């Protein structure tokens, strides 16, 4: 029962280490989101330029 | 669990370290286990070599290293059978204040490093009655 | 019917703990940097389109 | 013994109300017969008066 | 194509036909088309209106006889054309409103035998809880699974066969009886059921959506979970699968069905969302 | 990746991961909604000039528009190719490193776990063991027979004296 | 120990009504002075109606 | 009558029904071109309840929660859910009986009763014939009322209590000089 | 009354014949073993 507890509990944390891969990417990524955010936000003034 | 850890010579454990990993069946059920050779490597640092027992094929660890790996596999155990445990053993987080200041900061830098280019308004062409109509 | 920015639609940050006030005072600085000298860029504009 | 007579009384009591709705429902299964009745024939008289 | 009130009888009477030319064009020219013609009976009024006024006799309910070729004529132009002449479609979704749910009347009778199907709506389940408030046993749709993916065929059935199965038993089950456990999973798995089907307005969902959320709901990811929870196992389930497993729904699409590996994967997704989240049960 | 960081949080770090969050779905809400239809509005001023008869403030209008979708794009091609973000960038960094420490720590005490596991299931069976070489391994019941059975004489033979039906028995 | 006396069927006015409501009365007593309280019953209308 | 761009007509017209009769051709037609409704009936006025308003006939537009809060929608929703639950035992209740019930639809059958009496208003106008002085009554009293009694927070007061009371703290006086 | 008395007569028949279909196919094979696939 003890080998088991330890087990499951051990499977139950295992996912633990994706955190730090998960930020990691957090860096790589929003310094690519946001040079295709200001495209994004250029274009929409173009639209409201537009409509109006 | 006993202070016991196998003498690794292939006297008594053949083949210990020829390959990376080790394995383990586990419980009632038998579950599989796969653990490092560095991971299993890291024990016998604190193995005493003066302590042998059982025909002199199990060497002892040291007290404080053997009652930390007892404590943890405690810790682990009681976490399982309580409700409240924690759903990680990744400690009070304290890190989610600056991911939010630096998101909103990189945010608000771009949207005020477009208005620098976006507005440069060389001249504009306003009509006025009496004078450009 | 001109559609011109309207920079107050920008926003500074809101604090949340003590270890980002070097980088969040950073920001909000120079965003006033930013925002009066671009109404000035503006305003300049409204004025030499009617000398 | 209390509980026969408990489902006796019931019984009363369902017995009872169930006369009360047959009367309800006698009175308004004869209101929709006449309104049926008068629907039909004042529908067949302005056909007939329609030509 | 808004013929109102004040808009005259004729008007009223053309806009379907209207609306039905308008759809012809795809319909013909190897386009696809829906429409939906509000307020139905709006038309047999104005119809009504027209011949009395025109001094046509009437019938009963003061409707002339021509009610029947006024929408035949209307409903039989909704077609499914062959190969040679396109292959375009215009499908057809009339409303009715009937007075204190009466379908034994003329116009609703009329309307329901030339029609391959029924949505019935009831406020009684509009305000248990039921929104949209259709009744699923009135309801009907004589094409059934030839309009139908397989994708969706495969916990559809399984869902129709365990929602007549509830509504069997529940009327009995709600005076307090007790009983075993096979019909206690028949009750849980059925209330379960019909908190997934509650949707809110103007918040549809994909078809791989659906099937991802009547998967969990089949397969029962959502018996010991409580009902009001569901509402937001949902919700917070559709954001897992649109975040981190869009290529389970881009194979659905495309696909069209649900293979082992499909399959294991939405098994395997719903397996960690339950564990990384925490509901009342 | 990191969008599946929830449920490492905690209900004392909610609301802010929440604002983050909303932060990040405002900008997609923004740049599908803007890279969607592409470019369908491209007025054609061929029309206006013909449908129009004042023809004198619409050219004005149409200057400003033409000067101003030249700089548009010039800033677009422009940022299309620093220290201001550095100061922020180093929190992040530190972030990282405190993370790192935790995801540490934690694979620590798994491997301890898994060390444990190990020696269970390498252990012999306890009862095949000698109990005098068990006793010498273990340091702590040493301590507990030596209480019971070294500074007394008089206390039972049983495994646990210590115990409340033992001590209320006493 | 409670052992409450009730039917199966029903239609039978209120006495298994005011069995339960007895019970709940004693049961809300003696659980307050700390009585530990265990349920037997004669019926199924005496559970359908304490279950909860 | 209709909102434009110039000014606003918000309109409150009284629609008779004849014989009782809502499926009436002319109420019929009306009921088309409303924004706002609220269906007087004739079973509840008897039961001495003023307003004696259908809150199931009655409907509208502006309950959705983009318009009204989460909260108010959601409460709404549940009294009616609460009323409709009351009305489909109402057959079984004239048979058998309420024993016949369970403790589930007899606290049903409690709520509901209580959320009747509760929406119920003495107004200014019937002091001449009523005696009893009228009661404004805001939103989120009534809204903090209705949630209250939904939870279960006022099982313990009388039915009688809720009778042309306003908000709550009248209706738990009246309990209190009731108690009496 | 109508639709509440079906439905409750429904209920309570599908129940009464679902335990007595359980108990006939619990005791069929044993009573009846010329049938059993299983010998077969």
């Amino acid at each position: 029962m003890g080998e088991e507890s330890v087990y499951k509990q051990m499977k139950k944390y295992a996912t633990d280490t994706k955190c730090l891969d998960y930020l990691s990417t957090f860096r790589t990524e929003v310094e690519d989101q946001i040079a295709n955010y200001k495209v994004a936000l250029v274009s929409q003034m173009r639209r409201q330029l537009t409509e109006r | 669990m006993l202070n016991f850890i196998p003498k690794r010579c292939p006297s008594v454990s053949l083949l210990f370290g020829k390959r990376p990993v080790q394995r383990i069946e586990v419980g009632q059920a038998r579950h599989q286990l796969e653990i490092p050779v560095e991971t299993i490597e890291k024990i016998y640092e604190g193995v005493d070599s003066r302590l042998e027992y059982h025909n002199k094929d199990y060497n002892a660890m040291k007290w404080k290293d053997f009652m930390k790996l007892k404590l943890d596999a405690y810790h682990l155990l009681e976490a399982s059978q309580s409700e409240t445990a924690a759903k990680s053993a990744l400690s009070d987080l304290n890190w989610f204040s600056d991911l939010a200041d630096i998101y909103s900061g990189q945010q608000t830098m771009a949207e005020m490093d477009v208005a620098l280019k976006a507005q440069g308004e060389q001249k504009l062409s306003y009509p006025i009655q009496g004078k450009n109509i | 019917g001109f559609e011109t920015i309207h920079e107050n639609s920008i926003k500074p940050v809101a604090p949340l703990s003590e270890n980002s006030k070097g980088f969040v005072e950073f920001v909000n600085t120079q965003l006033e940097i930013t925002k009066a000298k671009l109404r000035n860029a503006r305003l300049t504009a409204f004025a030499h389109a009617f000398v | 013994a209390s509980e026969q007579s408990a489902r006796m009384s019931a019984m009363d009591n369902a017995s009872t109300n169930a006369g009360e709705m047959i009367s309800s429902l006698t009175l308004r299964y004869n209101r929709a017969r006449q309104a049926k009745i008068t629907t039909e024939l004042v529908e067949i008289i302005s056909g007939a008066n329609a030509l | 194509v808004a013929a109102t009130a004040s808009e005259a009888a004729p008007l009223q009477f053309l806009a379907p036909y209207s609306g039905c030319a308008m759809g012809e064009w795809f319909r013909d020219s190897g386009r696809h088309c829906v429409i939906i013609y509000d307020d139905l009976s709006k038309q047999a009024t104005a119809y009504r209106q027209m011949s009395l006024l025109l001094r046509r006799p009437p019938g009963r309910e003061a409707y002339p006889g021509d009610v029947f070729y006024l929408h035949s004529r209307l409903l039989e132009r909704a077609a499914k054309m062959g190969d040679k002449s396109g292959g375009g479609s215009l499908t057809a979704l009339p409303v009715i409103e009937t007075q204190a749910g009466d379908v034994s009347a003329y116009i609703p009778t009329n309307v329901i035998s030339i029609t391959d199907g029924q949505i019935f709506l009831e406020t009684e389940l509009f305000y248990k809880g039921i929104r949209p408030a259709i009744n699923v046993g009135l309801s009907v749709s004589r094409v059934g699974s030839a309009a139908q993916v397989k994708a969706m065929k495969q916990v559809a059935g399984t869902m129709k066969l365990e929602l007549a199965q509830y509504r069997e038993v529940a009327a009995f089950a709600q005076f307090g009886s007790d009983l075993d456990a096979s019909t206690r999973q028949l009750l849980t798995r059925g209330t379960a059921l019909t908190e997934l089907l509650k949707q809110r307005q103007y918040s549809p969902m994909k078809n791989s959506v659906q099937v991802c959320v009547l998967y969990c709901g089949v397969k029962g990811y959502l018996d010991p979970l409580d009902p009001k929870e569901i509402s937001r196992f949902e919700s917070l389930f559709i954001d897992y699968i649109n975040a981190n497993h869009q290529d389970i729904l881009k194979t659905i699409e495309t696909e069209k069905e649900l293979s082992e590996k499909t399959e294991a994967k939405l098994r395997a997704a719903v397996d960690e969302f339950v564990a990384m989240n925490e509901f009342k049960k | 990746s990191w969008m599946s960081l929830a449920p490492f949080v905690a209900p004392n770090n909610a609301a802010a991961w929440r604002k983050l969050r909303d932060g990040a779905q405002e900008v997609q809400t923004v740049i599908e909604r803007q890279s969607t239809p592409g470019k369908p509005q491209q007025i054609d001023w061929a029309k206006w000039e013909s449908q129009i008869a004042h023809k004198d403030i619409l050219n004005c209008l149409k200057t400003f528009y033409t000067n101003q979708v030249q700089i548009l794009d010039r800033a677009l091609g422009a940022l299309e190719t620093c220290e201001g973000a550095e100061k922020g960038w180093a929190l992040f960094d530190a972030a990282l490193s405190a993370c790192a420490k935790s995801v540490e720590k934690s694979e620590e005490l798994l491997s301890n776990g898994a060390r444990a596991l190990w020696v269970s299931c390498s252990n012999p069976p306890v009862w095949k063991v000698n109990t005098n070489e068990w006793l010498d391994s273990d340091q702590y019941w040493q301590a507990f027979v030596e209480k019971h059975h070294f500074y007394s004489q008089y206390q039972p033979g049983v495994v646990d004296p210590e115990a409340p039906q033992e001590v209320e028995a006493f | 120990a409670v052992l409450a006396l009730s039917s199966d069927k029903g239609l039978c006015g209120g006495v298994n009504s005011f069995v339960a409501k007895q019970a709940r009365i004693v049961i809300k007593e003696n659980e307050m002075a700390g009585n530990a309280v265990q349920v037997y019953g004669v019926g199924d209308k005496i559970r359908s109606a304490l279950q909860r | 009558i209709t909102t434009t761009k110039k000014g606003s007509i918000t309109s409150v017209q009284a629609v008779y029904v004849p014989a009782d009769d809502l499926t009436d051709p002319a109420p019929a037609t009306t009921f088309a071109h409303l924004d706002a409704t609220t269906v007087l009936s004739r079973q509840i006025a008897e039961l001495g309840i003023y307003p004696a308003v259908d809150p199931l006939d009655s409907t509208s537009r502006m309950l959705a929660p983009e318009i009204v809060g989460q909260e108010h929608y959601d409460t709404a929703r549940a009294t009616q859910k609460l009323l409709q639950d009351y009305k489909s035992l109402q057959d079984i209740i004239a048979i058998l009986g309420m024993d016949e019930l369970s403790e589930e639809d007899k606290l049903v059958v409690s709520r509901a009763r209580k959320i009747q009496r509760f929406l119920s208003q003495p107004f200014t106008v019937a002091e001449v014939f009523t005696g009893k002085p009228g009661r404004f009554v805001e939103l989120p009293e009534t809204i903090k009322s209705a949630q209250t009694i939904l939870r279960g927070e006022c099982d313990d007061l009388p039915e009688m209590a809720f009778y042309m009371c306003g908000g709550l703290e009248e209706v738990r006086s009246k309990a209190v000089k009731m108690a009496q | 009354s109508v639709k509440f008395m079906d439905q409750k007569r429904s209920g309570e028949e599908t129940v009464y014949f679902k335990k007595e279909d359980e108990a006939l196919l619990r005791n069929l094979l044993a009573n009846h073993p010329e049938y059993d696939p299983k010998y077969s």
